[PDB]
DNA sequence: CAGTCCCTGTTCGGGCGCC
DNA sequence: GCATGGCGCCCGAACAGGGACTG
């Protein structure tokens, strides 16, 4: 139950940048740390073991080191494989542990949630039962936020929601989000609001409709 | 009375009384232990109580082994083992494997218990004697003698060498890659195959044991950080000889000019052709220590000439299994330490230098005896003798701790040294 | 009573044969007398009638006790000792109270006719025999042989504890949870059981040595502390040394020293920091043994602090396990030490002075090394546990002493406790030569067929000296040298030598010694404020050496 | 040459067992050093330890689930496995069997993944999903982009396959990860278009979900009023 | 080198103390 | 012609081994 901590979470550089990862622990250790590498595909790779010794087969752009409580990873310069999530592991003791990882992300020119708000389609309303869908798509960076009103008044039950992993292509976020009410409740109203704040206008984007 | 087989006749050499060594004080902790072990080889009768009409002794102590995490007696049989030899040496000498030395990756079994299967002559038993101290001297020692072959007395792997080359003969046609050597409590088995097969031949090789009667000590490994189990068995191979080396300085002042003559002097006992004159006439007259000197081209000449003699085997040496053997260790400093083993003065037969166990606690007693341990080790493998200490400690220390850092089977015979720095003719840098 | 004990057999020292030793005459008054006491003890089984093929005998006279003015017969089995095979003695040490630990019940026994009553080896009796003259020229006297442990007897000892430790091995593994400290014919055996259950096993025991042949009298103590054990008195909560009556006459001798500073001693177990090294000094030098002697003031100093010390009672205490043990070292007079070992605040277990100085040229780190090393093993003995210390020198010091000396050494687990006098190095040699000082070259030899011979330097300056010495020896003069440049110097300087001997002993750090000249080459070093020595191969030819060399060498022959 | 599959039930029912299999190649569960160690990594969240087992059975347990788990081998058949009683929706995860080995006196490591096995429990009944489509309405249509939309709703277990116009549409779609709403799954994507397309030229939304042996379409008619 | 001498350390003897 | 045995202490003598000088 030796507690391994990675302060930093989500951590965003670019192509030819250098990074370095902290990796916190409870105890001294005594360099009884190993790093692994996890694609989004789902793979998992050893880095380094030993706070500082590399793996067979692994980029010489690679090193972490450490002493006691504080070990930190350092990627050379960037590529494009290496934007991916890291874990730490302690095996000074069992359990053995890892941290809470670090996602290692890529830098692109914030961009704006293009908004697009849905009706309960028929069909759906037809069997009894009534969502109302909102694509906020291709935003950056991720921290956005979602608020929903009907007839100005704001509504909580029925609201899901789901966020998209950094496309690896155009590095930005999309987020489904869906308010799902009754039949006969979306009979009873008019007005369904989608509010998308972004930390790009003061003003949160809205898109609505009324049946 | 644990065995048929007829008892072999030992007779101390002549003119020589049995042993009569006092008992050491000895910590809880180890007479707790040694009581009970020695309780239940009384049952099983492979030890006697005896009283005061025996006027032999020896002492006992016991190790709590980290090779295994099970305390091990041990009787300091090295009077015994000195006042009988006819016996061990000469009349029945087990031959040393050349090649064991040769071996990529060896491991040490304890094969101790093999001997409590043999009765110990009749007569012969009075010499084995030894005695349990007790606690603030609650009570009197409690004394024994052995009554079958005991661990640690050069006699037993002797005596029992015959009913041991037996029971290796199989594994040894079935295996004829893998060496084996038996020095006391002890078996050196060596292999060159991979250590992750090594260790399993090894682990097989304890089967074919306990098929026979002889149970081997079940060593620990641990999953926990320091695998220390990882060092269980012996490379001869990052066994490197430590040859000395004169210094380099860009500019020679006085005093660094006189301890290149020194050394330089020394070692010219070592190798012969070691020349000071043409180096050392830089130095003709009164001056002061400090300063400068240019190196003559006549004298800078024979330096890097003189080094050129300090990097290969000395004037051909030849080690005597006839005579005995010798080991100086001398504290460099900073956890390092340096040794020789000799059997002629100045004819050393190997140097080299033990490191350091990151286990070392800053504790030069716990350091030297490691050091000792270690040196041990190596002369068993290659010479296959133990050689004596001189030991770089104050007796009066070196009696006080050595046992609780301390780790064999056998002990070394040793001495003390108070010999400064003559000159640091072995090497610090 | 005599025991069914099985009995340890005895030979003779090996190829040696039985004492036959004539008797000598003596009164009707004794002889009558010795009867008495002979009849009775054969009455007793504790000897018997021997017939006349036996050969041997030992002297055996008779002794009246002032007291009663009753008789005793004393036997001289001195020869026979000397024929009695050795034997491994068991007794090891005497136990000490601090050992022991606080039990609820304790009694104290003392078994009756110890000797007497264990039978001695059949096969061994027809020596102990002896004869007990007739009144005149008559027929021989009366042939007497013993059956049981003759007192006076080499063997005697040993065997009676094996034969009372074989005894009472039964009721141990019967009682495990009971202490029973068997020293000699004596036994002090407590428990933490109520003062019922305990008495009811105390009787349990009685009756078993009784049943094996150990009586066990009437002068044992029961619900009677203070006991008397081994020379002390236990209380319920702690324990107290028998008072110490030390010999204060007005005529002394250096035999009635013996008698002092011993006792001393015996009382340096818990009086706290007691010097003797001061009246010791006393009987050094060959000496008498009745010869009177002058009762120096520096001796009359010890006496003072001393039989002040011993004025005011004290005691000690009983051992806890739990509690973790401490010993705490004092520094005192040249060579002395003192030490505490406790386990509360204040609460001494123990106390004892270190006076021992091992070799010549010694200083003090070393002696604190040596104080703590005995120490340990003390305790090793009386706890079986290693104690925690407190001494007077810092981390500091300590560091610096084993980084730098080439003998391996160290100390285990202790802190440091502020409280001068404090230990440390005096001095320092120095790593590298000096910038800024002469670089003497010394040297010296002399003349074993002479006794004589000089010492002295060359400086790179072009100084010099060369005193010349009497009845020393190159050893001597070589270590003479070093003297000088240490005197006809700066507060700085260089030194070169030939001698490992004289350059060794320095290293060291030597802070005292045996012989004045290395105590005053001591002094200098301390006095000046920066020195290095170096060595050189002398009759090598080298730089500085030659010169010095044979402005000594005048006198290098014949 | 060394590697490692994980085999499994990949669902579970509540409070019911489970035994995950590792069958590995390329190294013996008998040399010395070597142990296989098993992963587990819940839906999202980071990397947890369930246990290793050792070539001398010396096994360890993850302390929070030793009463739960329970690891093993045979040797002859390269297998190792790892069995979990009474399983809990927590539970839900990949599981990772990796080839830990110890390689000397100070480095010991998973030096070897497996790709792990999605086991996850849920009492559901496997139910194909309902399909609605998603078109913009009372902000009818820009001469510009529109998106539109699909909705993949209820169904169990994961996962679908999602395309638009069977497979002819691809640059601007966004297919979510699914989601649980009473104990069943559901998830939409949304395909961008230019306007000068749709409607002009027909948008289908194709749906696959291959355990209930379903497949549907769904045509994206533009919004009516 | 063989023969001796210096010097330091260790062991053992003697007396007392205590049992 | 007065313990036997054990441990402690203090002292001095015989003894052992290593290095150095002498012919
Ligand atoms: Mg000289």
């Amino acid at each position: 139950d030796i507690q391994m901590t990675q302060t930093t979470s989500s951590l965003s550089a670019s192509l030819g940048d250098r990074v370095t990862i902290s990796c916190s622990a409870s105890q001294d250790i005594s360099s009884y740390l190993n790093w692994y590498q996890q694609k989004p595909e789902g793979t998992v790779k050893l880095l380094i073991y030993y706070t500082s010794s590399l793996h067979s087969g692994v980029p010489s752009r690679f090193s972490g080191s450490g002493s006691g409580t504080d070990y930190s990873l350092t990627i050379s310069n960037l590529e494009p494989e290496d934007i991916a999530t890291y874990y730490c592991q302690q095996y000074s003791k069992f359990p053995w542990t890892f941290g809470g990882g670090t996602k290692l992300e890529i830098k692109r020119a914030d961009a704006a949630p293009t908004v697009s708000i849905f009706p309960p389609s028929s069909e759906q309303l037809t069997s009894g039962g009534a969502s109302v869908v909102c694509f906020l798509n291709n935003f950056y960076p991720k921290d956005i936020n979602v608020k929903w009103k009907i007839d100005g008044s704001e509504r909580q039950n029925g609201v899901l929601n789901s966020w998209t992993d950094q496309d690896s292509k155009d590095s930005t976020y999309s987020m489904s989000s869906t308010l799902t009410l009754t039949k006969d409740e979306y009979e009873r109203h008019n007005s369904y609001t989608c509010e998308a704040t972004h930390k790009t206008s003061t003003s949160p984007i809205v898109k609505s409709f009324n049946r | 009375p644990i065995s048929p087989i007829e008892t072999v006749p030992v007779k101390l050499k002549p003119g020589m009384d049995g042993p009569k060594v006092k008992q050491w004080p000895l910590t809880e902790e180890k007479i707790k232990a040694l009581v009970e072990i020695c309780t239940e080889m009384e049952k099983e009768g492979k030890i006697s109580k005896i009283g005061p009409e025996n006027p032999y002794n020896t002492p006992v102590f016991a190790i709590k082994k980290k090779d295994s995490t099970k305390w091990r007696k041990l009787v300091d049989f090295r009077e015994l083992n000195k006042r009988t030899q006819d016996f061990w040496e000469v009349q029945l000498g087990i031959p040393h494997p050349a090649g064991l030395k040769k071996k990529k990756s060896v491991t040490v079994l304890d094969v101790g218990d093999a001997y409590f299967s043999v009765p110990l002559d009749e007569d012969f038993r009075k010499y084995t004697a030894f005695t349990i101290p007790s606690i603030n001297n609650e009570t009197p020692g409690i004394r024994y003698q052995y009554n079958v072959l005991p661990q640690g007395w050069k006699g037993s792997p002797a005596i029992f060498q015959s009913s041991m080359t037996k029971i290796l003969e199989p594994f040894k046609k079935q295996n004829p890659d893998i060496v084996i050597y038996q020095y006391m409590d002890d078996l050196y088995v060596g292999s060159d195959l991979e250590i992750g097969q090594h260790r399993t031949k090894i682990e097989e090789l304890r089967q074919h044991l306990l098929r026979w009667g002889l149970t081997t000590p079940d060593k620990k490994h641990q999953k926990e950080p320091p695998f220390l189990w990882m060092g269980y068995e012996l490379h001869p191979d990052k066994w490197t000889v430590q040859p000395i080396v004169l210094p380099e300085k860009d500019s020679w002042t006085v005093n660094d000019i006189q301890k290149l003559v020194g050394k330089l002097n020394w070692a010219s006992q070592i190798y012969p052709g070691i020349k000071v004159r043409q180096l050392s006439k830089l130095l003709r007259g009164t001056k002061a220590l400090t300063e400068v000197i240019p190196l003559t081209e006549e004298a800078e000449l024979e330096l890097a000439e003189n080094r050129e003699i300090l990097k290969e085997p000395v004037h051909g040496v030849y080690y005597d299994p006839s005579k005995d053997l010798i080991a100086e260790i001398q504290k460099q400093g900073q956890g390092q330490w340096t040794y020789q083993i000799y059997q002629e003065p100045f004819k050393n037969l190997k140097t080299g230098k033990y490191a350091r166990m990151r286990g070392a606690h800053t504790n030069d007693v716990k350091q030297l005896t490691e050091a000792v341990q270690k040196i041990t080790t190596e002369s068993i493998v290659i010479w296959g003798k133990t050689p004596k200490f001189k030991l770089p400690i104050q007796k009066e220390t070196w009696e006080t701790w050595w046992t609780e850092y301390w780790q064999a089977t056998w002990i070394p015979e040793w001495e003390f040294v108070n010999t400064p720095p003559l000159v640091k003719l072995w090497y610090q840098l | 009573p005599i025991s069914p004990i099985e009995t340890v057999p005895v030979k003779l020292k090996p190829g040696m044969d039985g004492p036959k030793v004539k008797q000598w005459p003596l009164t009707e008054e004794k002889i009558k007398a010795l009867v008495e006491i002979c009849t009775e003890m054969e009455k007793e089984g504790k000897i018997s009638k021997i017939g006349p093929e036996n050969p041997y005998n030992t002297p055996v006279f008779a002794i009246k006790k002032k007291d009663s003015t009753k008789w005793r017969k004393l036997v001289d089995f001195r020869e026979l000792n000397k024929r009695t095979q050795d034997f491994w003695e068991v007794q090891l040490g005497i136990p000490h109270p601090a050992g022991l630990k606080k039990k609820k019940s304790v009694t104290v026994l003392d078994v009756g006719d110890a000797y007497f009553s264990v039978p001695l080896d059949e096969d061994f009796r027809k020596y102990t025999a002896f004869t007990i003259p007739s009144i005149n020229n008559e027929t021989p006297g009366i042939r007497y042989q013993y059956n049981v442990l003759p007192q006076g007897w080499k063997g005697s000892p040993a065997i009676f504890q094996s034969s009372m430790t074989k005894i009472l091995e039964p009721f141990k593994k019967q009682n495990p949870d009971i202490v029973i400290y068997q020293y000699m014919d004596d036994l002090y055996v407590g428990s933490d059981l109520e003062i019922g259950q305990h008495r009811t096993k105390i009787e349990e025991l009685r009756q078993h040595l009784l049943r094996w042949g150990l009586t066990t009298p009437d002068k044992k103590h029961q619900k009677e502390p203070p006991f008397l054990w081994m020379g002390y008195e236990l209380h319920p909560d702690k324990w107290t040394v028998q008072p110490i009556v030390l010999p204060e006459k007005d005529s002394w001798t250096v035999n009635d020293i013996c008698k002092l500073v011993g006792k001393l001693n015996w009382a340096s177990q818990i009086y706290p920091g007691i010097k003797v090294r001061q009246l010791s000094k006393l009987l050094r030098g060959t000496k008498a043994l009745t010869e009177v002697i002058p009762l120096t003031e520096e001796a009359e100093l010890e006496l003072a602090e001393n039989r002040e010390i011993l004025k005011e009672p004290v005691h000690g205490v009983y051992y806890d396990p739990s509690k973790d043990l401490i010993a705490e070292i004092q520094k005192q007079g040249q060579g002395q030490w003192t030490y505490q070992i406790y386990q509360e605040p204040f609460k001494n277990l123990k106390t004892g002075k270190y006076a021992r100085m091992r070799g010549a040229h010694t200083n003090d780190v070393k002696q604190l090394t040596e104080a703590v090393q005995k120490i340990t093993t003390e305790s090793i003995v009386i706890w079986g546990k290693t104690p925690k210390f407190k001494l007077p020198i810092q981390k500091e010091t300590w560091e610096t002493w084993w980084t730098e000396y080439w003998q391996a050494t160290w100390i285990p687990e202790w802190e440091f406790v502020n409280t001068p006098p404090l230990v440390k190095l005096w001095y320092q040699l120095e790593k590298e030569p000096i910038v800024g000082a002469e670089t003497f070259y010394v040297d010296g030899a002399a003349n074993r067929e002479t006794k004589l011979g000089k010492a002295g330097y060359v400086t790179n300056k072009g100084r010099q000296k060369v005193v010349p010495l009497t009845n020393t020896t190159n050893q001597k003069t070589e270590l003479q040298a070093i003297y000088l440049a240490l005197q006809d110097s700066g507060l700085e300087v260089n030194i070169v030598t030939d001698s490992q001997y004289a350059l060794g002993i320095i290293q060291a750090q030597p802070d005292k010694s045996e012989s004045e000249l290395v105590n005053q080459i001591i002094e200098q070093l301390i006095k000046k404020e920066k020195v290095y020595l170096a060595w050189v191969p002398a009759h090598k030819g080298i730089g500085g050496n030659e010169q010095v060399d044979k402005l000594v060498s005048a006198g290098i022959r014949k | 040459q060394i590697t490692l599959k994980e085999s499994g039930p990949g669902i579970v029912q509540p409070s019911q067992p489970f035994r995950l299999t590792c069958t590995f190649s390329g190294f013996s569960l008998s040399t010395s050093g070597i142990g296989v160690t098993w992963i587990r990594q819940p839906s999202g969240k980071g990397l947890e330890w369930l246990a290793t087992i050792w070539w001398d059975d010396d096994n360890r347990y993850n302390p929070s689930l030793k009463s739960r788990l329970t690891v093993s081998k045979d040797t002859s058949n390269n297998q190792a496995f790892l069995n979990m009683m009474t399983v809990e929706t927590a539970d839900t995860a990949i599981y990772y069997c990796a080839q830990s080995a110890i390689t000397s006196v100070t480095d010991s490591a998973m030096d070897h993944w497996g790709q792990g096995t999605s086991v996850t429990v849920s009492s559901a009944k496997t139910t194909p999903p309902s399909v609605y489509p998603l078109a913009p309405g009372s902000a009818a249509q820009t001469n510009s982009m529109v998106t539109l939309g699909c909705l993949v709703k209820g169904y169990f277990p994961e996962p679908v396959t999602v395309t638009w116009n069977s497979g002819s549409l691809s640059s601007g779609v966004h297919t979510f990860p699914a989601v649980l709403q009473s104990d069943l799954y559901t998830l939409s994507s949304s395909v961008t278009v230019p306007s000068s397309t749709w409607p002009s030229e027909t948008v289908t939304c194709n749906v696959a979900h291959p355990a209930s042996s379903t497949k549907v379409d769904k045509k994206i008619v533009p919004a009516d009023c």
